[PDB]
DNA sequence: CCCTCCCCTAC
């Protein structure tokens, strides 16, 4: 393995482990899995208003970097109070990583001789109505009748 | 213009140039006015660079911005660059004329019938289990001529009217555009001679047809890359 | 815009012979080198002015422009060969474009902040 | 089944988005887009119809009769043979009406709504009374209200104001846009007609003439293709199409 | 005619990176296509710097215009009736650009129909 | 044959004739009798 | 300030797309030769069809153009995926840019076409690059601006413009000149190669262009990224 | 001068340790808080462990390290394979600073260093669960107990007296298995 | 603002 060094001091072993950390955290009073509550993709929809209903207060925060609280050491947040002092001839580099070659390539690649039933008969009619008044059993006569016996369960093969 | 072949006498025999349609191809489902304007400006640049040398006749196409019905009206007085204002003054139409999709060009006393080809593509898209090759297309053209109509499939080709497609005089030469294959044939129906020419598309296998009016002969010129 | 440009633009271009545009001065240099070949040799004052302009141009960390000018001069000399060769104008121009330019390329490797790492021999 | 298919689809999509992405911004954007589409009128007009069964003989009085009972009685008045069976759903729509008008007063039947030349659905009434209550009930448990999202949302073209109803000429662009719109509408109508002809081929058994007429004779209200064809025909025959043609003629008069 | 068309080609090829066609010389010096083709043939030689990719077309007996791409095996050697340099390309890709050219008097074939305004 | 051989066989022996460009040859006059005849059956309003 | 920004955005988009296509940063199959990319491109610049890549490129171009007043040099950095070494540096020098708040389209597009043609001529002569073994970055050089310090006021966004500004302010990190280059080991030290290219010189837009190439190494540099000899 | 250095070094060390812990499998995912915390205004998500005991232990270790900052030459975090007791990976933060410098320069330098560390950790291969443990080691210049390489250099703070250099080294029996850590 | 009638669903 890799040598620690010519003169290296080793620290104490971590109090927790890979499997006992979740159990200890659950015993401490917090849920094992912190499922993410509904949020806002952009803080423009936050509206900076208290979210409550029927006297129950709801805390909604966005995942955008604008509303994310700074990392705090010892329970106290750290931030810059003095105004920034920009110098002359300063170079800058983009932060967001571009899409990978593999992702683009993958995206391009994809894009009984016994009667045990009941005989059945079906009937339908056609009536020659006058103008648009639908069929009438008093002034309209039947012009066509269509029947179709169900051959699946019809015996005797006549 | 005779710049390539250098044969001035042979090139000068081409009195007129006839564009049969499909100048610009686009999908109407998802298209913006900017790209169509760019394509139309390129076409206008070509026209302005070729109009002084030779007369150009513009015909509507299936995919061009024109009416989807077979009797397509001419393109427009607009949709061209400002350099064509002199050509579009209205008095000078003999060198730049826009006609309807079906027309009878009486070129030097010879009446020829030219269509974009939507009718043939309409019958081709149908499957008839009783009868896509050059010979099959020519037989289809023969049947179309014999039936004395231009669009046998009326619902697919045209929509209502505001019937011109019923032939009243047989043209000397039949011209149909937007066909995968080029073929020529002389026919004799009822003692009358009719020539059928199917000019192919220029985007793929971009060959053109030179129709000689004196001998009724058609020759093909192939352009590669 | 924010009282930091220091000139009409963000940077002050080097002006030679009352010329500002880079393409304009490049065309002027091409015209000068084309007409000077038939004269038997450029004037000493013009060469001194060109050298001063080049050294001022380098001092402002614009070595790309110097490389472009050297490439233009070399291309003009190459394309003037076989037609303007051995008439006492090509030899002196080549000697000047070597001695007063090629050593001048690898000087003042500045980028407004310390010195650029490694070195460069230039395509030239 | 007391609502409409559109509200069911909207609720299902919102619930799925909330359960999967857990991002209320996406839900808000989708709701705003749906509300804008409803207000504009680009809807199928088939998912905005109600389906409630009506019992003619089980109503205490005409005042207490349901909304569908009014439509049933109106259809019975013009023809006594159109008597629905017991517990039979009767489709109906709610068109726009004057302020203070009762919901049962309008009771626009789909047959009357589609045949109506100047009948417009009550976009505001639908958007409020069919979406705000259920979405609020499904979302107030989180701490947000859908009412705020809903409330936050002369001239051929949209110059504020301007004959041809166009201040800036821009002929080469205006005629191109008009041609593009007309071509898109014509292509959609042709595709719809082809689909209807193919569907009617089942009975006609012919793909030529006298089958397209039969295909156009179809008026089935259970198929969205019929509603789309009706909308396309209305768009083609609308006054806006005449205005576009007049503007094209005026611009091409040079 | 020499020392001017050559200079124009040199400028259009190196001062600004753009492929040049013979039609450009027809527009520039108002000379016939044969003279422009002879000028391209003259410029093809006596050039030590091979910084351009010449484009040569082939005019067949059947007027089959073809662009030469392999420059090694051209089919129908005996069927070619004309051969000249179409254009000078500073890179492999051609992608020419076309604009408005004022062909006031550079036409070699003039249509019998004239132009009238108002 | 190589490309250079074809180039020196064809382009070198250029005719350089009938290219005065001062009096260009007139194109064949082809007229359209229906250009001003109108009465187009396929013309719609 | 209206037409100039549009032309600059179009030129930057074409520059980035050509650089990505010709350096094999992304597969050539995704790239398609086209003229319309919602703007009138000067030539048939190959534009990738990946929606995420298109959005990323558009956002990068917009962010660069937003701070173009304080930016005098824009560069595209090509770095190996395996080891963080810059093997190619392409710089779009904005010497003056003629920043005026007060030329048509033909001349500007002609200058852009000439610049892109020169860039293509430079790019074809370069050796081929292996697949899925290269990455590109964006490094800009500024004169007077501080990035990432705008989030110290706990500002709450109320409009899209201010949210975009606060996002662009914190989207850049401070770096140093000649950072990703080799550290001059001394055993046959690498010598960077400088190549000069012509730039657009329109009346409103003045642009200079040049490129950087390692063209050297001391082992473990340019290894298996240049497709062997060819 | 040194006040700003220590104040920002505390946060930088905490963020670096948390990122190293989360991006590797010393502790399981979905046990951190990557949604409601920002390290140095970076767009990337910085995870912080939800367990108060682990955070307190990390803070105590950082404070103890900074107490003897003048006596430590190298500080590193080890990746140890279980049942092997070998340092698979080591992330070393070299110290060469000498005990003026403005606060914003230090802030920007630490931001760039954290960005480089996050970018380097993003492309690291996936590692199986319940197989890796971590340990903090310091090197004395000239509680605590007495004690093939693939070096990858990272950009450190060099804006003045701070000369902190960041680099990592790599190279197990089938522990590394190829498999988007923020998707769960 | 609350009651009554109608509609619909879940166990
Ligand atoms: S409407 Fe629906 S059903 Fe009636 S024809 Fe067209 S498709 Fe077939």
């Amino acid at each position: 393995g890799l040598r620690y060094g010519k003169r290296a001091f080793v620290y104490g072993e971590p109090p927790f482990g890979y499997q006992d950390i979740l159990n200890k955290l659950e015993d401490e009073g917090f849920p094992k899995i912190d499922y993410k509550d509904p949020f806002f993709s952009n803080p423009v929809d936050l509206e900076n208003k208290p979210y409550a209903y029927a006297g129950k207060r709801f805390e909604i925060s966005s995942t955008h970097v604008s509303t994310r609280i700074p990392v705090q050491f010892g329970g106290e947040t750290v931030s810059v109070y003095n105004k920034p002092t920009f110098d002359m001839f300063s170079s800058w580099k983009y932060a967001l990583k571009p899409p990978t070659y593999d992702a683009v390539q993958k995206w391009y690649n994809k894009v009984s001789s016994v009667h045990d039933s009941l005989t059945h008969l079906t009937l339908e009619i056609h009536a020659n109505t006058r103008s648009d008044k639908i069929p009438d059993p008093a002034i309209d006569e039947v012009s066509m009748i269509i029947w179709c016996l169900e051959e699946e369960t019809f015996p005797l093969d006549l | 213009m005779g710049r390539i072949n250098n044969k001035i006498d042979d090139i000068s025999l081409i009195g007129r140039l006839l564009i049969c349609g499909n100048s610009v191809d686009f999908d109407i489902k998802s298209v913006n006015k900017d790209e169509l304007m760019i394509s139309l400006t390129e076409f206008s640049k070509f026209l302005h660079n070729i109009l002084p040398s030779i007369s150009v006749d513009i015909m509507p196409g299936t995919n061009d911005p024109s009416d989807k019905s077979l009797p397509q009206q001419p393109f427009h007085k607009s949709l061209f660059d400002k350099s064509l204002e002199s050509y579009f003054n209205g008095s000078n139409k003999e060198i730049l004329n826009l006609v309807t999709n079906p027309y009878e060009f009486s070129y030097n006393g010879v009446d020829v019938l030219a269509v974009s080809g939507k009718n043939i593509n309409d019958i081709c898209k149908y499957v008839i289990p009783s009868n896509d090759d050059i010979e099959h297309r020519l037989d289809l053209m023969e049947c179309t001529m014999k039936w004395q109509n231009i669009a046998p499939t009326a619902p697919d080709t045209l929509w209502c009217y505001p019937d011109p497609f019923v032939l009243d005089k047989w043209p000397h030469v039949y011209i149909v555009a937007n066909q995968p294959y080029f073929g020529t044939r002389v026919v004799e129906i009822g003692g009358k001679n009719i020539k059928i020419i199917s000019v192919p598309e220029f985007s793929s296998t971009g060959m053109i047809i030179l129709l000689d009016l004196e001998t009724l002969e058609a020759e093909t010129v192939k352009i590669d890359i | 815009k924010n009282h930091f440009m220091g000139q009409n633009s963000i940077f002050q271009p080097i002006k030679f012979q009352n010329l500002t545009r880079f393409k304009k001065i490049c065309q002027l240099v091409k015209q000068w080198v084309a007409e000077t070949l038939g004269d038997g040799g450029p004037h000493e004052k013009d060469v001194k002015l060109f050298v001063k302009y080049l050294i001022k141009l380098c001092d402002s960390n614009r070595v790309h422009l110097v490389l472009h000018l050297s490439n233009l001069i070399s291309r003009e000399l190459n394309l003037c060969a076989f037609l303007n060769q051995d008439h006492s104008g090509f030899q002196t121009w080549e000697r000047i474009l070597l001695n007063d330019i090629i050593p001048l390329l690898n000087r003042n490797k500045h980028t407004y902040q310390t010195v650029r790492k490694l070195d460069m021999d230039f395509e030239v | 089944r007391d609502g409409i298919p559109a509200q069911q689809k909207i609720i299902e999509k919102c619930i799925r988005l909330l359960f999967q992405t857990k991002d209320l911004s996406k839900i808000k954007k989708y709701l705003q887009n749906e509300f804008f589409k409803i207000q504009i009128g680009k809807v199928s007009a088939q998912d905005f119809c109600f389906a409630k069964e009506v019992k003619l003989g089980a109503y205490k009085s005409e005042k207490t009769a349901p909304a569908g009972a009014v439509v049933v009685k109106r259809r019975i008045n013009e023809d006594h043979r159109a008597e629905p069976q017991y517990k039979e759903r009767i489709p109906y729509l709610v068109v726009k009406g004057k302020q203070g008008q009762l919901l049962r007063e309008r009771c626009v039947s789909p047959e009357e709504f589609l045949e109506g030349e100047n009948l417009e659905l009550d976009s505001e009434y639908y958007i409020n009374k069919i979406l705000i209550p259920p979405l609020d009930r499904l979302f107030n448990l989180i701490g947000i209200n859908v009412g705020n999202w809903a409330q936050e949302i002369c001239g051929e073209e949209l110059k504020i104001c301007s004959l041809c109803d166009d201040c800036l000429e821009k002929r080469s662009t205006t005629t191109l846009s008009f041609l593009i719109k007309k071509l898109k509408r014509q292509k959609e109508y042709q595709t719809l007609k082809t689909v209807c002809r193919t569907c009617s081929y089942r009975y006609t058994s012919d793909a030529g003439i006298e089958n397209d007429h039969i295909a156009s004779k179809c008026n089935s209200y259970d198929c969205p293709v019929f509603y789309s064809r009706v909308k396309a025909e209305r768009y083609l025959r609308d006054n806006q199409s005449v205005q576009r043609e007049e503007a094209l003629i005026s611009l091409n008069d040079w | 005619m020499d020392q001017k068309a050559s200079y124009f080609i040199n400028e259009k090829l190196f001062t600004e990176v753009k492929p040049v066609l013979f039609t450009d010389l027809i527009h520039h010096l108002k000379i016939g296509p044969s003279m422009a083709k002879k000028l391209m043939f003259d410029y093809y030689k006596q050039t030590t710097n091979a910084k351009y990719n010449c484009v040569v077309i082939c005019c067949y007996k059947d007027q089959t215009i073809k662009i030469i791409h392999d420059l090694s095996n051209i089919p129908q050697q005996d069927s070619i009736i004309d051969c000249f340099i179409y254009a000078f390309n500073p890179m492999d890709s051609f992608i020419p650009y076309y604009d408005i050219i004022d062909q006031k008097d550079c036409l070699t074939i003039k249509n019998s129909y004239e132009l009238k305004v108002s | 044959l190589h490309m250079d051989a074809l180039l020196t066989k064809f382009n070198e022996d250029r005719s350089l004739q009938d290219e005065n460009l001062s009096q260009p040859r007139t194109r064949v006059r082809i007229v359209d009798d229906n250009l001003y005849n109108k009465s187009n059956p396929f013309q719609l309003c | 300030n209206r037409w100039v920004e549009k032309w600059l955005r179009v030129y930057l988009k074409c520059y980035i797309n050509l650089i990505l296509f010709y350096r094999n940063v992304y597969p050539p199959q995704s790239f398609d030769y086209t003229t319309y990319q919602s703007f009138n491109l000067p030539q048939f610049v190959p534009i990738n069809r990946h929606p995420a890549l298109i959005d990323y490129i558009e956002e990068l171009i917009l962010d660069v153009l937003s701070k173009l007043t304080h930016v005098y040099r824009f560069s595209i950095c090509i770095i190996n995926k395996k080891n963080d070494l810059c093997i190619e540096k392409y710089v779009l020098d904005f010497s003056e840019l003629q920043h005026v708040d007060k030329i048509t389209e033909t001349e500007v597009f002609d200058e852009f076409r000439s610049s892109l043609n020169s860039l293509i001529m430079h790019l074809e002569k370069l050796p081929k690059v292996n697949d899925d073994t290269i990455t590109f970055e964006a490094v800009i050089n500024a004169i007077e601006l501080e990035l990432g310090h705008k989030l110290d006021r706990n500002r709450r966004v109320d409009s899209l413009e201010e949210k975009a500004e606060i996002e662009r302010d914190s989207n850049w990190v401070k770096c140093q000149e000649d950072e990703n280059l080799p550290d001059n080991n001394g055993f046959q030290p690498p010598k960077i190669k400088l190549t000069s290219l012509v730039g657009s010189d329109v009346g409103p837009l003045i642009i200079h262009q040049f490129s950087e190439k390692l063209i050297s190494g001391d082992d473990k540099i340019l290894n298996g990224v240049y497709s062997q000899y060819e």
